[PDB]
């Protein structure tokens, strides 16, 4: 639902109201029916309500970065002159309420309303099409409110007491309705650990097994729990039959629940469940005591002692520069590490001095908003500031904004603050320009086939085996392994196959291969999909927004382009590096590569660097010429030691990166093949977005690379 | 296993996707049937060969798209892909 | 007092430094 | 918009224009702050749009020499001795010396307390240096900031990002019906109002002979009389209300240069850009969700945030090919009820309230017979109305406008009034609307903390203090620690101390926190005015101490504790809120971003003649632009029909849009979209 | 050539378009947007577009 | 722990402020009672206020009167402070004529039979030698706050100037409770209601009006289905 | 003042002892005024009866386990606390519960003295071990609302008597929310929704009607001050 002003709907639905004004005989003809709407006769407001009934409208906030920048809602006539927007779709529109404006579009045809009712409705688009994680979830006040009641407080009133002496056990309530009556009188606290006999909540799958196990818990069966009254109220919100969670509701915890709700539970339940979390979060955020006062901005206790120790070390490096023992370019680098180390000691002095009742900490540590680096700048110290050059000033802003920057401290601070706003306008232009180039290159990439039947795929690193014995989950599982589909049966050490070919890699189905010992899978990819024009659905994988296999006809190319260009607003490598890869440029790094596998022949000097390689089979020596300003990449030598700096005698493979930097993607093709150069570009682009806190599935990156290798040149006619 | 769907969320989008192959297919099924119901209300007083009327009991002043979406949920229609 | 030159309302300033030259 | 907006505009320093630079030829180096801008151009006040850095405001004490460079004053230090001798230095002249920071500890004779003092040097170097090296020093701490920037109290506690928005939005304030001077000030509010020229200062000393709402007469000492006329309800350049009002009474001795009358956004001669509002810092049922604002309906009932707005409407009667446009009450096929608010000339009468669509000036233009539709010529015959060769071209009120007609100005060629050749009559109608604060109107403070009105609750719903006084505005807590603008929290504390007053314990000496405070501050009465100069003013040590000695209310109870919080009651249920909430007074301004102007909608309307697409902008009754990025979202959804519908029948399908309008009023289904007329133009251009 | 002329280098594409005398088969998202056709994607492909819906044989008395 | 019927006794502080104590009440009940009374007091207490005014020499708010120091807008803002009570419950007209010099106060109004001004010392305007003020004031009777009625909705012609109407006679209402949390067989809450009016009605008359409001309203749950 | 008419009360019956009530339409914003008041009147001002204290034979200084039954001491107290009962006597009334031999105890195996009535005879209380015996004495008193066990510390005799929380109130759980409805053209007229779940002692209808009488009497104290006019 969204609320549009009555005066807006009357003009938006003007011809529809004129039709009904002449039907109900409020107007004689359609000619006078128009004059009634222009004059706003009192009959139209009763008629306008009948017209907009279940007639969807489209809300839009520029910039329309991704497809969720336009969503359909059910209009509800509200007074005033402002549009009422749901608090959960605020993340999709990137909309704050400091003066933003949105546009409303009225679909007319039966097909247009059906597309808005089914394809574009807000309740049907909870997940991000880019990553599959939810967007309409508790985000600010809502997460703080839920984080409040789901907190276990020790000395809180009404807590459980073990039976000692003449009195039995204190703080065990028969019904959650009794615990409500106890908290109403003022005996029990909503955040106190107690024992409650629950009757309408499924116990955790851990303890449901020992109590029942043979049969699932039934609505009506009883069991004891050691939670707080608030944690019981939280579990009542999520649907019936969901396993009880006795955790503290951080934003990460709530996101994992809704993501699990989107996978198993149906859509309409997810839509109604998150509305319950919204109403509940706002109620308890009002009563969570979250407030900002000057007394709550605590300053580090050892503030004077800490800086004087580094002022001493700075004075000694300044005296080590007076005698000429330090280069001027080195004195800046030396003082930077003195004050970078100082800001960490001041920030550490705040975390331990700040209690956990302090609302500034409760906001950040609940996942609501803000970093502790903001709190450190707020209470501790600003730190090293950058001049319009780029390097850090050898003198830091020691004062905090609570203390008050000096006249000269404030002036030097604005240098980086203004240029921060200055390039943000330019950095968005190059981002949107890169976005529209990604749109045109993949605009016609559509899912046209169900399955192209090619057994080709690619190997994905499911996990890595540590030397001690345990296996560590690959950090790339989320973006490269999940939501994929198999092209080869997963075989463990036994003959049994864990997951069949062509099965969507769900959340438990990854743990099935994880607990089976197998650490590599061959999955169908859009790169290997052999189709004439578009791509087949089976090779694409699960649509991140739909949570199921991609339907045939979905313009997956435009979705892939929008999925990469939306987070491009936050880059530094950086955004120009992403353009170096998508444009197939000869990179700035220009790192060399091993054209032939064999033996390394290191012939290093100081005037220059030249390195040859004796081919491991036949061939002749291949000579290179490189500048000494680079350094060799620590190549995983055959010795199984990954930190083997490339010296002569190493056994490098074909297409192995020699020195650090960025290998020319043009030359990577003419060495390892079109299959490998596509894999390089995917996880090279993925490193730029991963190194910024942005999770884009490799699926969307691969859709663009497929359009880059669709053409071949002609050598002989 | 859910609260009563209110307003435009009814019929539930989950049960509607069971009688159909995809999201895009349900749009055409509902839209073209909504055109039939709308032509019935505009050709009820005049003309023969009027499109087939609503199959379920409609609510007072119910939109033809909402009528068509309920009868799809009630398995009262066919299709031709 | 603050700005005792035109006959304005008496706004009390938390000023520790004197103003040598007026605006 | 307001006097501060007018004073800032005259002190603007623009890099754009002829001889300067093009906007496309300006890198990130021309725009950022330069160390030579100290005391010359402000490092804070500059727009945050595409003109950032290219437009600056001259520093307060700065001036221009006859060469073109900007000079800033300094106190010449002879030999570590502060002298009252002041000299203006240019940019390169400042580099040939070293200057000490304004807040240097100085002996009563003039000698610096520390041998090593923070000193600025050439090329933007800051370091300690001997006292015998200081050549000059800054005049005032606020020497580097602009006028609007200097009006932000506790500016040293706000980051430059929000501080920029704080000064830029001060110029966007709307003059209210009545104006209140802020409780928390900086001292700049007085000189910013007087020098702006929107008040009425007395040129010569004397006594008030006769005072009226129309003019003030001053009887000088020599014997002459000077009479100042008041500017009453005058439309500004941006539709704001410029209304002056006298301050003195009959028989008041008034000195020279004293404010005898103040105009918009002025209270007793001080910049009154807003109102002092009782604020509570707490989330409230989600109605203040990220930067949204909740208001007590008291601000509506008591016209606290109510402002007057005046629009100018204009129409003329020309000479046409078939005759002459005439302004007349006689309009074809219009009832006597619509024309009832018109005088005998066809002009709306003064004082008549007019909604949108009402007739302001009745003008008819003669249309040729050979210009008639086939249906229109038949429709003219079936009604027997001959001699109606004129059509309706009356000046009507635009959509979204409503108010009382306050003034009429008529210009006629017949009456010696020189009009452009071809015009016979010109009429200007002034309409004034009284705009209360509405849902969505954009408010803001002085620290770059902006937000729209999300909900206006009844007074009983608002969280009220212990003595039943409900709060006025509920600011969300979540939007405070991110922006680094604690100045609003510090102003909220000092704002409450000003509202209540204080009394420091004089027994057993002056306490250790109030030793630096002037003796005038040790006692304060309720609703006292205070100044917190930029980079000087109240420190957090003295501010914490004032909250401890706040004066009690009439019942003798202290409502706000020493922390600055207070116990509030939920007006919806009655149960007190479980924890104390920071409660004080914050200066809130009504910005000129009102929903009364920013709401717009269109079914159909005019189309651009060449491209046959709907017009643009609200003033032209145009529709929204479904841009290029917006089309990608449709395709990503696969909403093909919605995309075809937007670009065809709802835009530039010449026959499709008309057949769609008929299909709606007939109850039929929407027809099939045709071919866009804009595509037809593309081919005719390629040819 | 119509999808290219609206992207970048409008004159450089239109010059080579008339020399090679290229003919554009109007089958593409960016092309159908200009001429007003349904985009060949989602509900616009011929698979879902040309679909006939008929009621089941069961019906009420009236 | 059994019932004792609660008692309400009035305490007077000033002529327009009175405290009301209600005891004994069940624990936790005191806060919700004081709020339901406060919310009804601050909203739905009947009172009389001025609907519109009519000055002879003016045709709208945005002008001045010769000889008076305040413009018509500032004069109207001073008239929003007027407190008045009417017995007629129907539109009735007050009058005001005063010739300068001198100050026009609320006592200079000549109210008709039934209505009466309750603060005759309120400043309205300052008139010099040339100043003449002649004002008509229509006073109706309603409740709560109603904005100025438009001239298009009413039959009022050009000369009439509508003003916002603030019909509530109560000024400030608060409450506090004293909970007896001594762990024993007897616990109870004592409510202390504080009511302040604007000299139009006495505090007990306002609480009586809110009493008959809620007695009538809560009687909807007592009727069976 | 002015007339405000047509406020009606409707009831939807979810279960036999839980119904939803809607008071619609109310003036803005009376839905919140009489919203929290109707809930607190139900939860804390309806006379009911419940167990005040119990005494288990064979349990003196331990309170950890009861021999001869599977349930420990505190698990016995819980299902005894949920025992629904009504009394016609204001003074406290002692009841005894005794049953021997392997089997199961119920609230029907209790012997109720004249004046009291156990409304849930099928409620499980304890499982009797082989050759098991259980003797327990129950104290029933009248009252309103919910009173902690600490206030009943004096009601227990110095002989293995333990006090318990007393759920005097017949209603168990009440929640309320306020929506919006349009009477004519105003869209902010309040619709109050009351969800009351009660024990089988009384139906949700009579519980709400009981709260109405006690509230009309309460605000009647203010009404008696002057009997001034007000729109109905
Ligand atoms: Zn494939």
């Amino acid at each position: 639902q969204c609320g549009l002003p009555k005066l807006m709907a009357l003009e938006l639905f003007k011809p529809f109201v004129m039709k009904r004004l002449v039907d109900l005989n409020h107007a004689q003809n359609i000619k006078s029916a128009k004059r009634m709407v222009e004059r706003q006769r009192p009959q139209v407001w009763d008629v306008l309500e009948e017209v907009i009934a279940e007639h969807p409208v489209l809300l839009n906030r520029a910039p329309t970065l991704h497809r969720l920048g336009i969503q359909a809602f059910e209009p509800m006539l509200v007074e005033g002159k402002a549009i009422q927007l749901h608090p959960l779709v605020c993340e999709a529109f990137n909309a704050d309420f400091d003066g933003d404006q949105m546009a409303v579009h009225l679909p007319l045809s039966a097909e247009a309303q059906a597309e808005a009712r089914i394809l574009m409705l807000s309740s049907n688009n909870i997940l991000s099409p880019a990553s599959g994680r939810p967007l309409a979830m508790p985000r600010l006040d809502m997460v703080t409110g839920l984080y409040y009641l789901t907190t276990e407080v020790p000395g809180d009133t009404g807590e459980y007491q073990p039976a000692s002496g003449d009195h039995p056990e204190t703080g065990v309530y028969s019904s959650p309705a009794e615990a409500i009556m106890a908290a109403d009188r003022g005996v029990l606290s909503v955040r106190a650990k107690i024992k409650v006999r629950l009757t309408q909540l499924r116990p955790p799958v851990e303890i449901e097994a020992e109590l029942f196990g043979h049969s699932g818990w039934q609505p009506g069966d009883a069991w004891m729990a050691e939670t707080t009254l608030g944690r019981v109220m939280f579990n009542e919100l999520l649907p019936l039959g969901y396993p009880f969670v006795n955790k503290q509701m951080h934003k990460k915890v709530q996101a994992a629940i809704i993501n699990d709700l989107a996978e198993r539970y149906p859509m309409i339940v997810v839509a109604q469940t998150v509305d319950k979390l919204k109403d509940a979060g706002f109620y308890w955020a009002t009563r969570s005591g979250v407030t900002v006062s000057m007394a709550d901005v605590l300053v580090p206790p050892r503030k004077k002692e800490i800086l004087d120790h580094y002022e001493e070390r700075a004075d000694k490096v300044e005296k080590q520069f007076q005698r000429g023992a330090l280069n001027h370019d080195e004195r800046n680098e030396a003082l930077v590490e003195i004050w970078k180390e100082a800001t960490d000691e001041v920030g550490q002095a705040l975390r331990e001095h700040y209690p956990d009742d302090n609302p500034i900490i409760t906001i950040v540590d609940s996942g609501a908003t803000g970093n502790f680096t903001q709190t450190r700048t707020l209470a501790g110290m600003k730190g090293l500031v950058t001049n319009p050059k780029g390097e850090f000033i050898p003198r830091p802003v020691k004062s905090s904004f609570r203390e008050g920057l000096t006249v000269l401290e404030y002036f030097i601070n604005t240098h980086g603050a203004r240029k921060g706003l200055a390039d943000t306008a330019l950095r968005t232009a190059d981002s949107g320009y890169l976005t529209r180039r990604l749109v045109d290159v993949s605009q016609d990439v559509i899912v046209r086939e169900h399955d192209c039947q090619t057994e080709r795929g690619i190997v994905v690193e499911l996990a890595e085996r540590a030397p001690d014995g345990t296996l560590i989950r690959d950090p790339y599982i989320e973006t490269s392994a999940y939501a994929r589909t198999l092209g080869t049966d997963a075989v463990d050490e036994a003959g049994n196959v864990i997951v069949e070919r062509g099965q969507d890699l769900g959340d438990p189905e990854i743990d099935a291969l994880l607990a089976a010992g197998i650490t590599q899978v061959k999955v169908r990819s859009v790169l290997t999909c052999a189709t004439s024009t578009g791509v087949c659905a089976t090779c694409y994988g699960r649509s991140m927004a739909t949570g199921k296999l991609v339907d045939i006809g979905e313009a997956v190319g435009i979705v892939a382009a929008q999925s990469i260009g939306e987070p491009g607003t936050q880059l530094t490598g950086g955004l120009p590096r992403v353009q170096e890869l998508f444009e197939a440029r000869v990179p700035r790094g220009k790192a060399p590569i091993a054209d032939v596998t064999g033996r390394v022949r290191l012939e290093d000097g100081e005037r220059f660097y030249k390195i040859t390689i004796v081919p491991d089979d036949g061939g002749e020596e291949v000579v290179y010429d490189k500048i000494s300003k680079r350094q060799r990449l620590r190549v995983f030598k055959h010795e199984d030691g990954s930190e083997r700096v490339l010296s002569d005698g190493d056994h490098v493979e074909v297409g192995q990166q020699l020195m650090e930097g960025s290998a020319d993607p043009h030359e990577v093709l003419r060495v390892q093949g079109p299959r490998e150069v596509q894999i390089h570009l995917v996880r090279e682009v993925q490193e730029v977005y991963r190194a910024q806190g942005v999770s884009i599935h490799d699926k969307h990156i691969e859709v663009i690379v497929r359009q880059m290798l669709r053409r071949v040149t002609i050598i002989d006619s | 296993g859910y609260d009563t769907p209110l307003g435009i969320t009814n019929p539930p989008i989950d049960e509607l996707l069971d009688r159909v192959s995809s999201k895009y297919a349900l749009v055409i099924y509902a839209a073209k049937r909504a055109r039939q119901i709308n032509d019935y209300y505009n050709q009820l007083g005049e003309g023969i060969l009027e499109y087939v009327g609503p199959l379920v009991e409609p609510g007072l002043q119910e939109k033809p798209l909402s009528i068509a979406l309920r009868e799809i949920h009630a398995d009262l229609l066919e299709h031709t892909e | 007092s603050n700005n005792s030159v035109p006959g304005a309302p008496n706004r009390v300033s938390f000023a520790k430094l004197r103003e040598p030259l007026e605006v | 918009n307001n006097p501060l907006s007018g004073l800032t505009h005259k002190r603007r320093l623009s890099a754009l224009g002829p001889g300067g630079l093009s906007r496309e030829r300006a890198g990130l180096e021309v725009r950022d702050v330069h160390p030579s801008h100290y005391g010359r151009m402000c490092p804070i006040e500059t727009p945050e749009g595409p003109n950032i850095g290219l437009i600056g405001s001259l520093s307060v004490y700065a001036r221009v020499n006859p060469f073109g460079f900007i000079e800033t004053p300094y106190r010449k230090v002879v030999d570590g001795v502060v002298s009252d001798e002041i000299v203006y230095l240019t940019a390169d002249e400042e580099d040939r010396h070293v200057v000490a920071q304004a807040n240097s500890p100085i002996d009563a004779d003039g000698r610096f307390v520390e041998p090593r003092v923070l000193v600025r040097r050439k090329a933007g170097e800051v370091e300690y240096v001997p006292s015998s090296e200081v050549d000059y020093m800054d005049v005032s701490p606020r020497q580097m900031v602009s006028v609007a920037t200097a009006m932000i109290p506790f500016l040293e506690h706000d980051d430059a990002n929000r501080a920029l928005m704080g000064a830029n939005m001060q110029r966007q304030a709307v003059p209210l019906v009545r104006s209140e001077a802020p409780l928390v000030g900086t001292g700049m509010e007085l000189r910013a109002a007087i020098d702006a020229g929107d008040v009425v200062v007395a040129e010569e000393s004397g006594v008030i002979e006769e005072v009226s709402a129309d003019y003030i007469t001053v009887m000088h000492d020599n014997g002459t009389r000077r009479t100042y006329r008041m500017r009453k309800f005058a439309r500004s350049n941006h539709g704001t209300c410029a209304n002056q009002c006298p301050i003195v009474d009959a028989g008041d001795r008034v000195e020279a240069g004293q404010v005898i009358a103040d105009g918009p956004c002025t209270d007793d001669g001080e910049m009154a850009l807003g109102k002092n509002l009782l604020v509570a810092i707490m989330p409230w049922e989600g109605h203040n969700y990220e930067d949204a604002i909740i208001l007590s309906n008291r601000l509506v009932e008591e016209d606290v945030l109510t402002s007057i707005h005046i629009e100018e409407h204009e129409i003329d009667a020309r000479d046409t090919k078939l005759g002459a446009e005439e302004i007349t009450r006689d309009i074809p096929n219009i009832s006597d009820e619509v024309l009832a608010d018109l005088d005998e000339r066809g002009i709306v009468r003064i004082g008549a309230e007019v909604r949108d669509g009402d007739i302001l000036v009745g003008k008819v233009t003669p249309k040729g017979e050979t210009e008639l539709t086939p249906e229109e010529r038949l429709l003219r015959a079936i009604f027997g109305e001959k001699a109606r060769e004129v059509r309706d071209t009356s000046l009507k009120v635009p959509h979204g406008e409503s108010g009382k007609v306050i003034g009429i100005r008529v210009f006629s060629r017949e009456d010696e009034d020189e009009l452009p050749a071809g015009v016979n009559e010109l009429v200007r109608v002034y309409v004034a609307q009284k705009r209360k604060i509405s849902d969505g109107d954009k408010l803001a403070g002085r620290h770059g903390n902006k937000g729209v009105i999300g909900k206006i609750l009844p007074v009983e719903d608002m969280p009220f203090l212990a003595d039943g006084t409900p709060v006025d505005i509920i600011l969300n807590t979540h939007g405070v620690p991110r922006r680094m603008n604690i100045g609003q929290i510090l102003e909220t504390h000092l704002g409450w101390c000003a509202h209540s007053g204080w009394k420091v314990d004089a027994a057993k000496g002056v306490p250790d926190w109030a030793a630096r405070l002037p003796d005038e501050l040790l006692e304060a009465q309720p609703n006292a005015i205070v100044s917190t100069p930029v980079f000087d003013g109240a420190q957090e040590a003295e501010l914490q101490g004032l909250l401890s000695c706040t004066l009690p209310n009439r019942d003798g109870d202290v409502l706000v504790d020493a922390d600055g919080k207070a116990m509030l009651f939920d007006g919806r249920s009655g149960e007190p809120f479980p924890y104390p909430v920071t409660v004080g007074y914050m200066y809130i301004m009504k910005l000129h971003h009102l929903v009364d102007d920013k709401i717009h909608a269109r079914s159909t309307g005019p189309y651009s003649m060449i491209t046959q697409q709907p017009l643009g902008g609200k003033a032209q009754f145009g529709g929204q632009r479904f841009g290029e990025m917006e089309c990608w979202a449709m395709q990503a959804y696969g909403a093909a029909y919605t995309l075809q519908e937007l670009l065809t029948i709802k835009s530039d399908d010449t026959v499709g849009r008309v057949k769609v309008y008929e299909a709606i009023v007939k109850g039929e289904n929407i027809p099939e979209p045709g071919i866009p007329e804009s595509f037809k133009v593309l081919l005719k251009e390629l040819q | 050539w119509l999808s290219a002329a609206s992207f970048q280098e409008t004159t450089r594409v239109l010059t080579d378009a008339a020399i090679n005398c290229r003919s554009d088969k109007l089958n593409g998202l960016k092309e159908n947007v200009i001429i007003g056709k349904l985009i060949p994607a989602g509900t616009g492909i011929n698979r879902y577009r040309n679909i006939a819906v008929q009621p089941t044989e069961e019906a009420r008395a009236a | 722990l059994i019932s004792q019927r609660p008692t309400l006794s009035e305490d007077v502080l000033t002529d327009n402020r009175s405290q009301f104590v209600i005891e004994p009440l069940e624990p936790g009940f005191g806060y919700t009672l004081g709020n339901s009374l406060r919310r009804t007091l601050l909203s739905s207490i009947p009172g009389a206020a001025v609907t519109s005014i009519r000055i002879d020499g003016v045709l709208h708010e945005f002008t001045t009167v010769p000889g008076v120091k305040e413009d018509v807008t500032e004069i109207i803002l001073n008239l929003k402070s007027l407190v008045v009570s009417s017995e007629e419950d129907e539109p009735v007209t007050m009058y005001l004529r005063k010739q300068g010099p001198g100050e026009v106060t609320a006592g200079d109004i000549v109210p008709p039979a039934g209505v009466t001004v309750h603060n005759p010392g309120m400043h309205i305007a300052t008139l010099n030698d040339k100043g003449k003020l002649e004002v008509e004031l229509v006073v109706e009777r309603g409740r709560g706050y109603v904005p100025a009625v438009q001239n298009r909705a009413s039959g009022a012609e050009i000369g009439r100037i509508p003003v916002d109407s603030i019909y509530s006679p109560v000024l400030k209402v608060t409450y506090k409770v004293d909970a007896t949390r001594v762990e024993q067989r007897t616990d109870f809450d004592k409510l202390i209601l504080d009511v302040e009016t604007k000299n139009s009605i006495s505090p007990r008359d306002a609480l009586a009006s809110a009493g008959k409001t809620l007695v009538e309203l809560f009687g909807l749950a007592r009727e069976l289905n």
